[PDB]
């Protein structure tokens, strides 16, 4: 009622002496699709050695529990352009290469996510910057899709009634939450080989099923004399993940953040010769 | 299936795919020596998986002419791994033997070859009396190649192949421990050897333990194809081998 | 309301640590982070048969 | 080589001296541009400590009344890499006979003197080297190619193990995709 | 379950009368290896004294559990060298001779780590300093060996999504957290004779085991209009400790960062003759 | 009497007829490899009686002006016997060792040696900076001689005295195993070294386990007598030695 | 999950105190500085044969 109570080990080696028998441990036949799956002990003898090695490291949970840049950009607090004074970003996980690469090991994912913002300010350089201003606060907005969107750093649409939003004050911790599972599917797809229409034409590829809103930050009021630039850096990590069908971590260097798109890459380096053993 | 096999001897491995069975010496495994038969009083020493291991006695080439070879053991292993320097570093030593010879060919190949160890394979002299070194007949594993027709020159041994450079009629062979090597059925030979002496223990520089024989009884043969010859490779493993009397190198 | 569990060895090997909730969201949760269960035999050996590692392969 | 799919065989010739070398190469899984870029290469890459066993597997595809024996070494780390076959025999080896089983199976154990050893490897932490050689030759008959190949396939045993996440150095990028 | 329940001193002085004895405690044999393990008891008539103190403080716990700076450098916001504002520093412990000292009088180690970084921020002297600057953001990045390396302070090697990472405000507590024991073998080693070659040639002494990796800093978007330089300090405090091999401790100063070489220093100070014994 | 000793490894034995105790590491005996401590899954190979043995080291001579030697090991061993050759065809090595040291003088002589085992002795070069190659303080068994003064010649160690080499007061080596050769009480001291290390095994070549150094505290002196100098001698005998990976020899 | 042990004594002498852990890897846990156990034979006799103090060394 007041307290409730809640390791694996890699294999180990087993002594192994001289043998002489009709059976063949190391040979086998690739072409039926199988690993072979012998040991050294099955090949040369051993001792026996006890291992106390564990392959805690290399789960999934812990191989994509990390928290990795998705996104930055930078907005002024007085500008004469007015898209210039915030930010709209579509949420994608293709900007940066290498969460995205880390992510399209696999075809589909399903997982919680945890979000933080770091913001930092600087002053612009000019011919005179005196001047006393207080501390800056920031405002995010998330908005689903289909919901208003807005056009400038005074709009009225920044008064969400049910849009979430967090405000924050520069000097404290970073601001943070969590998020659900947020599918229409199953499962994320990281790649989608398939069209819009229905009758295969129209918009092709992973572009189709990226419909999860838009995040929006802004200056609450701060507008001083003098020019005032913010960046925003958005990181995300996965939690509670589960992966199916890993495919072969990309090759050739990311040219597109909505295509495939690439140029052909050499397999690997060369060498000398086939015998080439040396530095 | 009964035709592969796979024997594993400290850290090598020997595959076969297509091979007859296996032939036991006399019908005796080797063994080490047991504490009712020993003479020497200091204890042994029995390095184990650092000499009981496959060593590859080098390769030589079959061709239509060919007539035959000889290898003298354990001479043909005196630099060979650690095998050789406890043999160099030991007055007395005892260890039985694995054999393989390989050997392959295609299916429009045709040969037979005999594969036996001889004990005590005394030879005689080129020239009746007179006297030879010991390099006509040993020399580290380079194979010694038999005649056809009768050795003239004194400094070598009799290499008459009819005669096995014995005595003897080559057709009896047969009563030692051997296989045939038939390019129809089967690409390697494999023999087992205890040791076999008059002595507990010898030392391995002065006395060689056997003989191996490779003699081609058909010649080989074949027709139209860019295959001109046809390797043979040899190797062997001591098995429960042991030492004693340790000294100063060299012998 | 408070689950015990034991906490990953360390150097110098009470190994028990304390969590509780404190939202009304599973997602709110901190990670999962240590199953430990795994098998190969999906990517490894997805044959029909059965294949015997001592035997020949085929036939 | 002009073509890329060259790279993933190994060639083979009927008539060739009585011990002569198929290949060589260095075993650093994960620095190696042999299995840099493998699927073990690109999964140790993630991670900067690796132990445990490795497979090395060998399939014979030349034509089916084809025939050979090779010999396939490993041998521990050293001053001196094998120049010959009766060097390279002197290690953890394997007598491979090609017959109607297409594969055979090196199993290169871990002998080290540490538990882990890094992917970035360094003298220190050496592995060793793989090498084979002819043991008997190849040998066809008439009517048949006179060339032949081999492929190799790299895998991790069930004691294999890593530890220590980072990122990975063969991806990068200069500006912000759009 | 809710609640689970968890002094030595040092030996004390027994009674001793008059003796007139064939036993000799006081004559031994320093030629033995042996330590004499006599008493004042055994040399004199004694009284009975019940001892209190306790050896608590002297324990290797104690002793090297206090956190002691490895490490500081200098880095400036903005500047016209590129390589001056950010640091990369190999990690090691031989760089502050306090710590290298005490450290030294084991040669191996076996222990948990906790590292705290301080960071302060001064501004830059010049002709005019007139200026308002918001709170600045710091990035610290450790990078395990064989990863890839920051180039400049804004490459993309910075948006790290497995290296971990700390970003910290000023004005805040100092940045702290946990490291485990991560030697390769089965415990570090303050000393190694040995060569790196198999020949006994290249890289000679502990240099050739060092192997933990980097860390890097910078200002996250700071970049204000007139030169700031800030400074880290590092400090590392073990855990969990264990020692072996004790070794004596050095007497000459240190002249190599990843060397053992010295100048001859005289055994200890002088006096005017055997018999002094005054100031 | 307690003043006598015997020590019988493999076929050599030692003598003594006055000396002290036996001095055991830091308590510990040396011993094998356990299964849960190992980390190389091979067969390792145990010769035994063939290397657990005493081996003599070469003589020097102490003069009334000596100042010191020093030996490093496993490299003293190198080239002796079929230690040597273990070490030359396997990649890993362990092994502990019993150090004998020999020195005996009349009733009228006077004089005091350090005897001491230390671990990983680094040691610094010259001059400051700069580098030296592995011959000036390694050439086998040969031993190398400490110097009163400070040393000059960029290539080769820091040989002063007073600092070991090490950086060090030469009177704190006491923290060591050590035994003392105090000419009036005794003529011989014995140390028995386990394996230390930070892993289970270690190449031996690459790697000096131990240095032993010899070091006259109170110099030597006689007065009115023929004999001119009194030598010493080494004699040291590995443990429970074991190897592991085979390979080409060499090292 | 509470443990519960005694702090170190003090001037004037409920010298008891609660702790509790909170991260799951026992590297995160604070110094175990209670330990005082000690033994010096290993490097003040190291010898092989026991020597008694009252009686004479050699012999
Ligand atoms: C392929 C990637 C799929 C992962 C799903 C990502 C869904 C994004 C959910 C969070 C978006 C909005 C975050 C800001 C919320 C707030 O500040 O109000
Ligand atoms: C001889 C000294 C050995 C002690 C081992 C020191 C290992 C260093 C581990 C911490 C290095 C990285 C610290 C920064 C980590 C972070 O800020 O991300
Ligand atoms: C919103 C929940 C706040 C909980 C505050 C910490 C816990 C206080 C109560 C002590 C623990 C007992 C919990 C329980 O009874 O399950
Ligand atoms: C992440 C763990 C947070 C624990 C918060 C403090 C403890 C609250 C519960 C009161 C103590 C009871 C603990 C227990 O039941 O073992």
């Amino acid at each position: 009622d007041v307290e409730e109570a809640i390791v694996v080990h890699v294999a180990d080696t087993m002594r192994s002496g001289p043998s002489n028998s009709a059976s063949v441990p190391a040979l086998t036949a690739v072409e039926t699709g199988h690993t072979s799956q012998v040991t050294p002990s099955d090949t040369m003898q051993t001792r026996h050695v006890k291992n106390y090695h564990s392959r805690s490291e290399s789960t999934v949970e812990n191989f994509l529990g990390r928290s990795a840049c998705v996104y930055m950009e930078e907005y002024k607090t007085t500008d004469n352009d007015v898209n210039k004074k915030f930010v709209a970003w579509p949420i994608n996980t293709k900007q940066m290469v290498q969460m995205r690469r880390k992510l399209e090991m696999f075809t589909y994912l399903r997982f919680d996510m945890e979000v933080t913002f770091v913001i930092t300010s600087r002053q612009d350089p000019g011919t005179t910057l005196a001047q006393d201003m207080p501390v800056l606060t920031h405002q995010i907005m998330y908005v689903p899709p289909g919901g208003p969107i807005p056009a400038k750093v005074d709009d009225y649409a920044w008064q969400t009634s049910t849009n979430p939003s967090i405000f924050w004050t520069e000097g404290n911790a970073p601001a943070r939450m969590s998020i659900p599972f947020i599918s229409i599917g199953n499962a994320y797809s990281n790649f989608y080989d398939g069209w819009s229409n229905f009758d295969q034409r129209g918009s092709y590829g992973y572009n189709t099923l990226n419909n999860l809103g838009h995040i929006y930050v802004r200056h609450v009021s701060g507008s001083s004399p003098h020019p005032i630039t913010s960046t925003i850096r958005v990181y995300f990590k996965p939690k509670h993940t589960r992966a199916w069908v890993p495919r072969p971590p990309r090759l050739c260097q990311y040219k597109k953040a909505f295509s495939v798109d690439f140029t052909p890459t050499p397999i690997t380096d060369t060498r000398k010769d086939i015998n080439t053993v040396t530095t | 299936s009964d035709r592969v096999r796979s024997i594993t001897l400290g850290n090598s491995t020997i595959t076969t795919q297509e091979c007859a069975n296996v032939v036991v010496g006399y019908g005796r495994w080797p063994t080490y020596l047991r504490d009712d038969e020993a003479t020497a009083e200091d204890q042994p020493t029995q390095p184990d998986v650092a000499t009981c291991r496959f060593y590859t006695l080098d390769s030589i080439k079959w061709e239509k002419g060919s007539v035959g070879w000889w290898w003298k053991f354990p001479e043909a292993l005196s630099d060979m791994g650690l095998f050789g320097q406890n043999m160099q570093y030991h007055y007395l030593g005892r260890a039985g033997y694995t054999i393989h010879v390989q050997c392959n060919a295609s299916k429009f190949h045709q040969g037979c070859l005999l594969v036996v160890c001889v004990p005590e394979a005394e030879m005689g002299g080129a020239v009746v009396g007179q006297a030879f070194s010991a390099t006509a007949m040993a020399n580290g594993d380079k194979a010694y190649e038999f005649t056809s027709a009768t050795q003239s020159d004194q400094t070598k041994v009799q290499t008459a192949i009819h005669n096995a450079g014995m005595g003897v009629g080559v057709g009896n062979l047969t009563i030692y421990p051997h296989q045939w090597i038939n390019l129809r059925t089967n690409n390697s030979a494999t023999i087992v050897m205890p040791y076999i002496n008059s002595v507990p223990m010898d030392n391995m520089f002065r006395h060689y333990n056997f003989t191996l024989m490779v003699i081609p009884f058909v010649k080989l043969d074949y027709a139209d194809t860019a295959s001109t010859y046809v390797p043979i490779t040899v190797t062997v493993a001591p098995m429960c081998a042991e030492y004693n009397g340790l000294r100063l190198a060299q012998a | 309301g408070a689950q015990v569990s034991t906490q990953k060895t360390g150097a110098h090997e009470i190994i028990h640590y304390t969590n509780i909730n404190y939202y009304k969201d599973a997602a709110s949760n901190s990670a999962n982070r240590q199953d430990f269960t795994q098998d190969p035999s999906k990517f490894t050996e997805p044959v029909k048969d059965v294949m015997i590692k001592s035997l020949p392969a085929l036939n | 080589t002009t073509d890329q799919m060259e790279m993933f065989r190994i060639p083979v010739t009927i008539n060739a001296p009585l011990q002569q070398q198929v290949f060589g190469l260095r075993l650093q899984p994960g620095l190696d541009s042999v299995f840099k870029h493998t699927l073990l290469g690109e999964i140790l890459n993630y991670y900067a400590h690796w132990s445990g066993s490795m497979k090395l597997t060998f399939v014979f595809c030349g034509s089916a009344m084809a025939t050979g024996k090779f010999l396939i070494a490993y041998s521990p780390p050293g001053a001196n890499p094998p120049k010959t076959r009766k060097d390279a025999m002197l290690g953890t080896h394997i007598i491979w006979d090609i017959g109607l089983q297409s594969s055979c199976v090196l199993c290169v154990p871990w002998i080290s003197q540490t538990h882990y050893r890094l992917v970035q490897q360094d003298e220190y932490t050496s592995a060793g080297y793989v090498t084979c050689w002819y043991q008997t030759g190849m040998i066809v008959p008439p009517g048949t190619p006179n060339s032949s190949s081999i492929m190799c396939f790299a895998s991790a045993c069930n004691d294999f193990s890593v530890r220590m996440l980072r990122d990975t150095p063969f991806i990068s990028q200069d500006n912000k995709l759009q």
